[PDB]
């Protein structure tokens, strides 16, 4: 129904014809220039009698076929126009010497040109182009109309075409649609009466009064009628008192009102787009590719290092790669020649800072091989996102965790890590690592524990103890992987956002939460704080214990509905004594203020 | 086909004065679709290839003085000099840039008006070596005047002459800017011992009285 | 910058075809128009035909009678123009010159131009004939019946300058060219200087040095 345009010139045998053809048919509407230049003499140009409408402008060169049919062409906007000055460009289409010439221009439905001029020339043997009156096809007055130098021997125009046609048939005649009407219509109508003016929809002219009746619509086209906008995604509901999905919906596509995109286009907004915007990302919802907000950064994925790759250890070339990584497609490998440099392929040191690029990443698909680390860094903090470890590729004797003679290294530090999928784990030489001792991996290595770990030659479990290096208290049986409450493996009570809580916010501070299997999350804004008594049971408008603004049936909102969109009009509601919103007078127009008709606006 | 003519055929204009060209064609060459008239003037010195001046009637090639200007519409156009340079003088051309064929116009050559001068004349006898060939030939000379026109009649014992004989112009002088004529009576050798009187007659208009340079054959 | 190269002078005999090249260079050649003109020696410009250099389509003049075939390399970016079944008529000098864009056929950027000499004559050396003189005095040469054109007149081998006039050709009716150099020089300089004209003839390779005597 709807395809798009080319934008090439003059440039360019067999391909570009096939790319011509795929590209039209079985089109309606081009969005973007129709040109076809450089085609033979017998090539098949049905595939083109379905184009109604050119937004762009059209580009007829150097062609060798006798006639150009395009019986539907009724409307070419040049929103684009060619040289700055043609709507319509034709020229140059005939052979070298044989009698592969164009000879005709059907456009025979051609009624309004928005935008642009007519430049027709050098067509040694096209006919008839000098008798069309092409002012009562363009509309602008001041766009160039240039038609001359054709073809010379040309057989007299037929006679029921009362001296303009398009052919020297007694179909092929021109029909003259520019009329005169009255100052009312501002130079669009259908009749002389002043209550015979166009839509206030249509483009240009119109072939009637009506929203269907347009010959162009001047924003959109809904199934037939040219529309300010395409229907609503979201609806106000009266029985349910929020936005419900409309089932009319339609999304932007150019012009043209369409209920889904086409194959390699996403939904953003209310439009059909070529790729999602940085600030959001593509998920599924109801049979379509909607694009969403990422809700902080977008997921990214990154190739890693050491088995499967070029690089055997992340260093000063390396490591800029990883930039808002969330995702890594591999592994990382933390060698010595990486952290400290590598003379021999003239790397310098890898600076220390630099190491905080992967704060982003959530998850590894590889392994994890740590065995080298800035003496001042005492934890790997910076894998404090880090939740996966995949173990899809091992190191060594099948390790998917690696933390070799880091002698500096006090603390583990990957206080997100949930899970290690395959794999075994390999934490020896590091002398002064503590916490780790209490740790159950069960918990995290995925699959049965036995012979897996090879956690040993550590700062001995007296040592860290005596020296008060322990677990928080809040942490369970489980461990942890350093000090503190946000270093837990599991909680005891509750968590709020990784740190172990002793409880929410139920009774007391701000914001409020409520508990939902033992993790915090904060009650809806607009939820009135209850002194001594909870606020909320769960997450929404509908589940607060009090509003603090204003409600609307069953939830609390900032806001009395003033003029939300519904299935059939608007929607306006006013506040009363009890703050509570209630429905206004059916005969009021724009305004509420109280429930009576003289509160109106 | 169009036809383009253009008036006059030759012009005179002094140096620092002002020069029009007109230039009329039998076919319209306005476009009522765009108000553009497609008409070209050019400008070729001898020569050189001819260099363009001035498209679409009004407008001027990038490089071309300011002083070359066009106007016109329809059918009659006119290119006017506002202060004719010497480096102003040539042929100028009119065409049609509207359709096939193009039409070129005949032409118009511009040249600097001068002060009257009127032409030394001088008379050459055939040669010996030319007449051991068989043939002979009589040259006239006028040398350097203004203006161009002039009337070179030969005359062989008083009798009038026609069809015998070839004049040739030089270019206009750029130093002088003063034209040269030569013309050549040529004749058999039989013909040319049977007549003794041999003379050719200058009228010009820097002279009151038409010159005759006169010889008799032999001495 | 822009340039248009064509090929040399031509001489044929009536019957017989020419072949003209065009090398254009300093832009884009396959975007552009390539119109040719001819200009009989003291007659005025006459359009022959156009073609487009990308594709090659043509339009010629039909006073030509489908004789001119126009043909465009786009490898060599050189024009080409063919006359067939050549004419005396048919001399002339032959431009080759560029459209400025698609929007106007004005020519602005032009060719040195080719002599195509059509002609039944044989080529043959010029006859030099002493003008002889009889306060200042004229002498000269006549340099009579020669083909093809040009040729090269100087005075004393070119020390002398001043007051020389040498004539534009006058096609004869044999089909020979003759023309005359004359110069004007002081009656007192007539029995002290030597008068010498050097006229050289090209295309035949005819050198001739006559010495004019009062
Ligand atoms: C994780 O390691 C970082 C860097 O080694 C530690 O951050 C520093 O703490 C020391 C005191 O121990 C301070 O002198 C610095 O100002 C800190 N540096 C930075 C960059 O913040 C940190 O204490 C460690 N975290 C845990 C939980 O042990
Ligand atoms: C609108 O689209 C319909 C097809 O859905 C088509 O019938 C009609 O021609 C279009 N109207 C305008 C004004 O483009
Ligand atoms: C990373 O994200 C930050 C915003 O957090 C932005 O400044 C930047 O352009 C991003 N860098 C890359 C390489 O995408
Ligand atoms: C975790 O990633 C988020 C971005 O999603 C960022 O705000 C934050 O700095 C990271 N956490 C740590 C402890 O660096
Ligand atoms: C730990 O690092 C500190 C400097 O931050 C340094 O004094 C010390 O030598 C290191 N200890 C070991 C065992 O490498
Ligand atoms: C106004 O409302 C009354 C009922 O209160 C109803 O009778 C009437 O139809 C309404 N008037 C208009 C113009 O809608």
């Amino acid at each position: 129904a709807v395809c798009p345009g080319t934008l090439n010139g003059l440039s360019v045998a067999e391909n570009q014809y096939q790319t011509l053809y795929k590209l039209y048919e079985r089109c309606e509407v081009v969005m973007g220039n129709l040109e076809i230049v450089l085609t033979g003499h017998n090539a098949d140009l049905s595939f083109l009698q379905w184009i109604r409408e050119v937004t762009g402008y059209v580009l007829v060169a150097m062609n060798e076929f006798s006639t150009l049919p395009l019986p539907n062409l009724r409307v070419v906007r040049g929103t684009q126009v060619y040289d700055g000055k043609f709507a319509i460009f034709v020229m140059l289409n005939y052979n070298t010497n044989s009698s592969h010439a164009l000879r005709q221009l059907r456009l025979t439905q051609l009624t309004e040109i928005l935008s642009g001029g007519v430049y027709i020339e050098k067509n040694d043997k096209l006919c008839h182009m000098d008798t069309i009156d092409w002012r009562d096809i363009v509309r602008d007055r001041d766009a160039e109309i240039v038609v001359k130098d054709n073809g010379r021997s040309c057989p007299p125009c037929h006679e029921v075409c009362k001296g303009r046609c398009w052919g020297p048939g007694s179909e092929d005649c021109q029909t003259l649609t520019k009329t005169i009407c009255a100052p009312q219509c501002n130079g669009h109508c259908f009749g002389p009466n002043p209550n015979q003016c166009c839509h206030d929809e249509c483009a240009g002219g119109c072939s009637g009064p009506q929203d269907t009746d347009c010959f162009a619509c001047r924003h959109f086209n809904d199934s037939g009628a040219c529309v300010p906008r395409c229907p609503q995604p979201l609806v106000y509901n009266k029985l349910t008192f929020q936005l419900e999905p409309n089932p009319h919906t339609k999304y932007q596509y150019g012009g043209v009102c369409v209920a889904s995109c086409p194959h390699n286009f996403v939904v953003d907004q209310t439009s059909c787009v070529r790729a999602c915007p940085p600030d959001k990302m593509e998920v599924d919802k109801n049979g379509l590719k909607m694009c969403e907000p990422c809700g902080g950064l977008c997921p990214k994925a990154c190739e890693g290092t050491g088995s499967g790759s070029r690089f055997q250890t992340v260093d000063s070339s390396n490591i800029d790669g990883f930039v808002n990584c969330t995702k890594i497609l591999g592994n990382l490998d933390f060698l010595i020649t990486g952290l400290n440099g590598d003379p021999w392929h003239k790397i310098p040191a890898l600076d220390p800072e630099k190491l905080n690029v992967f704060r982003t990443v959530r998850e590894i698909t590889g392994y994890l091989n740590i065995q080298s680390w800035p003496p001042h860094m005492h934890n790997f903090s910076v894998f404090s996102n880090l939740t996966t470890i995949g173990g899809r590729s091992l190191y060594n004797r099948g390790f998917s965790l690696l933390i070799m003679k880091n002698l500096n290294v006090t603390s583990l530090g990957f206080r997100s890590l949930k899970e290690i999928s395959a794999g075994r784990i390999y934490i020896s030489a590091n002398r002064q690592l503590c916490y780790h001792h209490s740790l159950n991996w069960t918990k995290v290595l995925r699959g049965p524990t036995e012979e897996r770990l090879d956690i040993k030659h550590n700062r001995p479990r007296r040592d860290c103890v005596a020296e008060g290096k322990v677990c928080d208290p809040l942490c369970s049986s489980g461990g942890c992987w350093g000090p503190g409450p946000g270093q837990c493996l599991s909680c005891r009570n509750y968590s709020r956002g990784g740190v172990c809580v002793t409880h929410c916010n139920f009774l007391n501070g701000e914001p409020r939460e409520f508990a939902h299997e033992a993790e915090c999350f904060s009650c809806h804004p607009e939820c009135q704080p209850m002194e001594g008594t909870a606020t909320c049971n769960g997450s929404g408008s509908d589940t607060c214990a009090q509003c603090a603004h204003f409600r609307d049936g069953p939830h609390c909102v900032s806001s009395c509905p003033h003029g939300v969109l519904g299935a059939k009009g608007p929607i306006y509601k006013y506040p009363d004594v009890q703050n509570e919103c209630r429905p206004c007078h059916e005969n009021c127009t724009q305004g509420c203020k109280g429930p009576e008709l003289q509160d109106c606006l | 086909d169009i036809v383009m003519t253009q008036s006059p055929d030759s012009l005179a204009v002094s140096l620092g004065e002002r020069a029009t060209i007109n230039c009329k064609s039998s076919q319209s060459v306005l476009n009522s679709g765009n108000q553009k008239n497609y008409l070209t003037w050019y400008q070729q010195k001898p020569g050189q290839p001819p260099k363009l001046l001035i498209y679409w009637a009004s407008t001027r090639e990038s490089g071309v003085p300011d002083r070359f200007s066009g106007s016109g519409s329809g059918t009659d156009f006119t290119l006017t000099i506002s202060s004719l340079q010497a480096e102003d003088v040539a042929v100028y051309y009119c065409q049609s840039d509207y359709s096939y064929p193009y039409t070129f116009g005949q032409g118009t050559k511009l040249e600097i008006k001068r002060t009257v001068a009127a032409p030394s004349v001088f008379i050459f006898p055939p040669s010996d070596e030319q007449l051991k060939s068989g043939t002979a030939s009589v040259v006239c000379l006028l040398n350097n005047f203004y203006p161009r026109e002039a009337k070179v009649q030969w005359k062989v014992d008083n009798a009038l002459q026609s069809g015998n004989s070839q004049e040739s112009v030089t270019e206009q002088d750029s130093k002088d800017s003063t034209y040269s004529l030569s013309s050549t009576l040529t004749l058999s050798k039989a013909d040319y011992e049977k007549h003794k009187v041999y003379a050719c007659e200058v009228t010009h208009q820097g002279l009151s009285s038409p010159v005759t340079k006169s010889f008799n054959r032999g001495e | 910058q822009v340039q248009l190269v064509q090929s040399g002078a031509e001489v044929k005999k009536p019957g017989a075809s020419v072949k003209v090249s065009c090398k254009a260079s300093g832009y884009t050649f396959r975007s552009s128009y390539i119109s040719w003109v001819r200009q009989a020696p003291g007659q005025g410009l006459e359009w022959m035909g156009w073609i487009y250099a990308g594709t090659g389509s043509p339009s010629y003049n039909q006073k030509l009678q489908g004789r001119v075939t126009m043909t465009t390399d786009t490898s060599t970016s050189t024009a080409y123009m063919e006359l067939r079944s050549l004419r005396s008529d048919d001399t002339a000098v032959y431009y080759c010159a560029r459209h400025r864009d698609y929007y106007s056929n004005s020519l602005t950027y032009w060719g040195q131009g080719t002599l195509v000499t059509v002609s039944s004559a044989s080529t043959k050396g010029p006859s030099v004939f002493p003008l002889a003189p009889s306060g200042t005095a004229a002498l000269g040469c006549l340099v009579k019946d020669y083909f093809p054109e040009p040729v090269t007149v100087s005075w004393n081998s070119g020390a002398l300058t001043s007051g020389v006039h040498t004539f534009p050709a006058v096609l004869q009716s044999s089909g020979l060219y003759s023309l005359s150099s004359v110069v004007t020089v002081p009656s007192s300089s007539l029995g002290t200087q030597t008068y010498i004209c050097n006229v050289n003839h090209k295309p035949s390779n005819t050198k001739v040095d006559k010495k004019v005597e009062p």
